């Protein structure tokens, strides 16, 4: 089934060879104890960290402030975990959830650092030449959070 | 992804059923649970009608199967029977 | 040797899946440009216009004033953040 | 609409909540009068549930000052040096003690269009992207074309 | 003139001030500021659509000149983040691409390795078990 | 002007007969048989058809009371 | 990271200079080049009221 | 003139190649739908918006149970172009009143009587 090397013969593409399974799960291996020895030595800094709270996914840091678009029922100060973390990341390294990361794992805090209403939206509906016009003023309530802290364990 | 969740047997959208929607979003710092959410507590009805539908419909489908079966038990004895003299 | 990316720019990427298969690591730690990858340090109206848009490389429309209307319509005191 | 309206960034007061959550507001007010339907509801708060806030929110100086008026009041003062006057002019018991919650939940920024859902002081941990993020480099840093 | 009005300033004022920042008489004569004022809030009413669909329009772009600046393409990078469970959504890839470079090259490395993961199985299908970056985790 | 269909637009009309040829074969293969189906329901639809007719027939003015008329005097109520 | 405010933000808006050769090249196919790098299309950092074009230099 | 259209029985009478195709026994049928609404009732005629109705399908991709029996399906014939039905598997058996409310509707077609929502 040999072609002569030609324009179409090959696929425009550059052959890829992935490594071999065995190798490569050893590579984890290590690679994952390398980010394990990090994480127990305390190297790195600043950890920042996607988490799915509400209906949305927030990218976030220790001292962020967030605006929940809605109440929580909760007292103002009150300290919270955000437990769906999808993503922890550092200066170095990153750990990503299938789709979420473990308990274990990280441990987002945030606290409960307002509750407010947001400012009067209009809801204006009108249809030229039929009489039809009208108007709405709605609040939303919010609550704005505020992260205080992002902990990862060594339990990789 | 849609048809990639699909073939995977998850649902086509991320948020459909699964851990990143039906887990609670939060817990207390000290580690006490969160109540329950709005929208989990409406899908868990909605789930919970669901079920019941489905075992109504079921239960049904197969008493009125049993009684059929009943009927015609019933029909060709009496037939049967009717040979007598 | 397989490489999911060059390792030249920004970062040596390195993934990776934890024993339990649910986690997945990424060690990315930046690359240092080399030494040998550097230089040494060195040691009238119409025409106003026209050289200020040869200078910035922009058209003439911009450098033309706006109206009272315009320059007191625009806020001198704009939220910041950050 | 928002491009008839002032703006601001989502904000805090002091870092309300890095070290300890610090209620901003500080001072109510409440200008009811001993007759008239329209501080009935008033009335009824102060006999009923002004107490339990005033221990519920100790930080929160609550002044009742009953004297002739038409709609009563309460005035919020908040740390930041906000004023908000909010009437409760026929407002049941229970409107009166949702508004007066509300009040002492909420932050002394006023009360308009907040650009951004967030707001990070360190928005970048691994170095804010720019044009030559993910360039590589060249030997002795030559330009392409260059002849040397 | 029995019952006659008093608060026709205050009617006019609640239109007027909404009006203030208009071109023209439109600010000024409460005639033509009516009708450019309900023409405003109608059109700020119709635009918390054109919000949302303009910011993934954004995002998208960035996602891809994020991509792009890596050899990949949009499409190929969330496809495989998708296939490889990576559930970020097109506003926090657009965040973490401006301001987490390191990290968002890791994401598109993975998508990447599983896109060729996917070649591979295609190619070779049935015997080759599945790559490790291809293998799902199954939720009960 | 004239119009012509793509790739796309046939591509979507296949999926969607994919999906109604996958409806006729499901219910090509019905579980009961009409006679077996016969009267299966009667007494649920009777039932429920029982319901509907009670809440018809509920139909009538609410209470009045002593309390929700004395209770309009509190507009005049006073600090002594 | 760690640069200061300006320095920070003049990095991260600046416009870069690239090259394109035409020779023998579809003129279409480098004028797709030529306009992503000049709307900034090729930036994360891009937006429509950044101004953050960059040049292009055809040869 | 446009009028209902009688489906020919021969339609609704599955082949072995079918059978293999669409993995589905001729012994033993399945006993319940699951029927999605598709498309929408719009432009479609008064009798269809009517039968979409009664099946209780006024919601797109909101699944409805509905027994696999001669009338329903004739009901579903008459509606068949706007909806998706796949047969209701149930690996577990239906639920038990201990689990009734921990149920859940896979994408697959099966009503599972666990939802622990953990990684297997």
């Amino acid at each position: 089934g040999y072609v002569p090397k030609t324009s179409l013969s090959s696929p425009p593409w550059p052959e890829v060879v992935l490594p071999d399974p065995v190798e490569e799960t050893r590579h984890h291996a290590e690679v994952v104890k390398k980010v394990n020895e990090m994480i127990v030595t305390g190297q790195y800094g600043r950890l920042f960290a996607v988490v799915h709270f509400a209906s949305r996914q927030w990218k976030v840091t220790s001292e962020d402030l967030i605006l929940i678009g809605n109440e929580l029922d909760l007292a103002c100060g009150e300290r919270i975990r955000l437990e769906k973390v999808l993503l922890v990341g550092a200066d170095n390294f990153t750990l990503l959830g299938k789709p979420l990361l473990g308990k274990d794992l990280v441990r987002v805090e945030a606290t409960v650092i307002e509750k407010t209403e947001s400012w009067p939206r209009i809801i204006m509906r009108f249809r030229k030449r039929k009489n039809f016009k009208k108007k709405r003023i709605v609040t939303t309530p919010q609550t704005v959070l505020r992260i205080n802290s992002i902990e990862i364990a060594p339990c990789l | 992804g849609g048809q990639w969740r699909l073939q995977q047997g998850l649902a086509a959208n991320p948020s459909g059923y699964g851990p990143l929607t039906e887990l609670p979003d939060w817990s207390y710092a000290d580690g006490r649970p969160a109540p329950p959410m709005k929208g989990q507590l409406r899908r868990k009805a909605e789930r919970e009608t669901f079920a019941r539908r489905v075992v109504l419909l079921s239960q049904e489908m197969d008493a009125g199967l049993q009684a059929w079966q009943l009927r015609q038990q019933k029909l060709q004895e009496e037939q049967r029977k009717q040979e007598n003299a | 040797t397989y490489s999911p990316l060059p390792d030249d720019y920004n970062c040596n990427v390195e993934l990776a899946l934890t024993s339990d298969g649910r986690t997945i690591v990424c060690y990315h730690p930046s690359v240092d440009i080399p030494y040998e990858h550097t230089k040494p340090i060195p040691r009238e109206e119409g025409p106003m216009i026209e050289q200020l848009s040869k200078m910035f490389f922009t058209t003439k429309h911009r450098w033309y004033p706006h109206g009272r209307y315009h320059r007191c319509r625009k806020n001198l005191n704009p939220p910041k953040d950050r | 609409t928002a491009r008839g309206t002032p703006s601001r960034f989502l904000a805090s007061v002091l870092h309300n909540g890095l070290g300890r959550y610090v209620q901003q507001l500080q001072r109510l007010s409440f200008s009811v009068s001993r007759d008239g339907a329209s501080s009935r509801g008033a009335r009824e708060f102060v006999e009923r549930e002004v107490i339990d806030f005033a221990r519920r929110n100790p930080g929160v100086v609550i002044y009742v000052n009953s004297r002739p008026c038409c709609v009563p009041r309460v005035v919020a003062e908040y740390l930041n040096g906000a004023v908000r006057e909010e009437s409760i002019h026929c407002k049941s018991v229970e409107e009166i003690s949702t508004l007066v919650q509300k009040l002492a939940d909420q932050s002394g920024l006023d009360v308009i269009r907040i650009r951004k859902p967030f707001h990070t002081d360190n928005p970048s941990i691994q170095g804010q992207w720019h044009p030559f993020t993910n360039k590589p480099t060249t030997f002795r840093g030559l330009r392409p074309r260059e002849v040397q | 003139l029995r019952n006659r009005v008093t608060d026709r300033y205050f009617r006019i004022q609640e239109v007027l001030k909404h009006a203030r920042h208009f071109r023209g008489r439109k600010n000024r004569c409460y005639r033509l500021a009516v009708r450019t004022v309900i023409r405003a809030f109608v059109k700020c009413t119709k635009a918390r659509y054109l919000k949302k669909k303009n910011m993934r329009t954004l995002w998208i772009n960035r996602i891809t000149a994020a991509s792009q600046e890596h050899g990949l393409k949009y499409p190929a990078l969330i496809g495989n983040l998708v296939k490889c469970q990576v559930e970020l959504n097109r506003k926090v890839l657009a965040d973490l691409a401006i301001y987490e470079p390191k990290t968002f090259k890791s994401l598109a490395a993975l998508a990447s390795r599983r896109r060729h993961e996917g070649f591979a199985a295609a190619l070779g299908d049935g015997k080759e078990p599945e790559g490790i970056f291809s293998r799902v985790v199954q939720y009960h | 002007r004239p119009r012509f269909v793509s790739l796309r637009a046939k591509q979507n009309m296949i999926r969607r007969l994919e999906i109604e040829a996958e409806n006729h074969y499901w219910l090509s293969m019905p579980y009961m048989t009409r006679e077996q189906e016969r009267g299966h329901a009667a007494v649920r639809r009777r039932e429920a058809f029982e319901a509907i007719k009670a809440a018809a027939t509920s139909k009538f003015p609410p209470h009045r009371f002593i309390a929700d008329q004395l209770d309009h005097l509190n507009v005049t109520k006073k600090w002594s | 990271s760690s640069f200061s405010r300006a320095p920070q933000q003049w990095a991260t808006f600046a416009r870069i200079w690239y090259l394109l050769d035409g020779k023998m090249q579809p003129p279409g196919k480098l004028a797709a080049m030529a306009s992503i790098r000049l709307q900034g299309l090729h930036k994360p950092v891009y937006h429509a009221l950044s101004d953050c074009g960059d040049h292009v230099v055809i040869m | 003139k446009f009028t209902r259209s009688r489906i020919p029985e021969k339609v609704f009478q599955a082949s072995p190649e079918d059978h293999e195709k669409y993995g589905g026994d001729p012994q033993n049928p399945h006993k319940l739908h699951i029927v999605t609404r598709i498309k929408s009732t719009r432009r479609r005629p008064y009798w269809e918006k009517d039968i979409i109705k009664m099946l209780g399908l006024e919601k797109a991709h909101t699944p409805q149970v509905h027994k696999n029996i001669p009338s329903v399906n004739a009901k579903l014939k008459v509606v068949k172009h706007l909806i998706r039905i796949k047969p209701l598997k149930l690996p577990q058996g239906l639920p038990a009143e201990e689990n009734m409310s921990n149920t859940c509707l896979k994408s697959t077609g099966e009503l599972v009587v666990q939802w622990h929502l953990k990684p297997v």
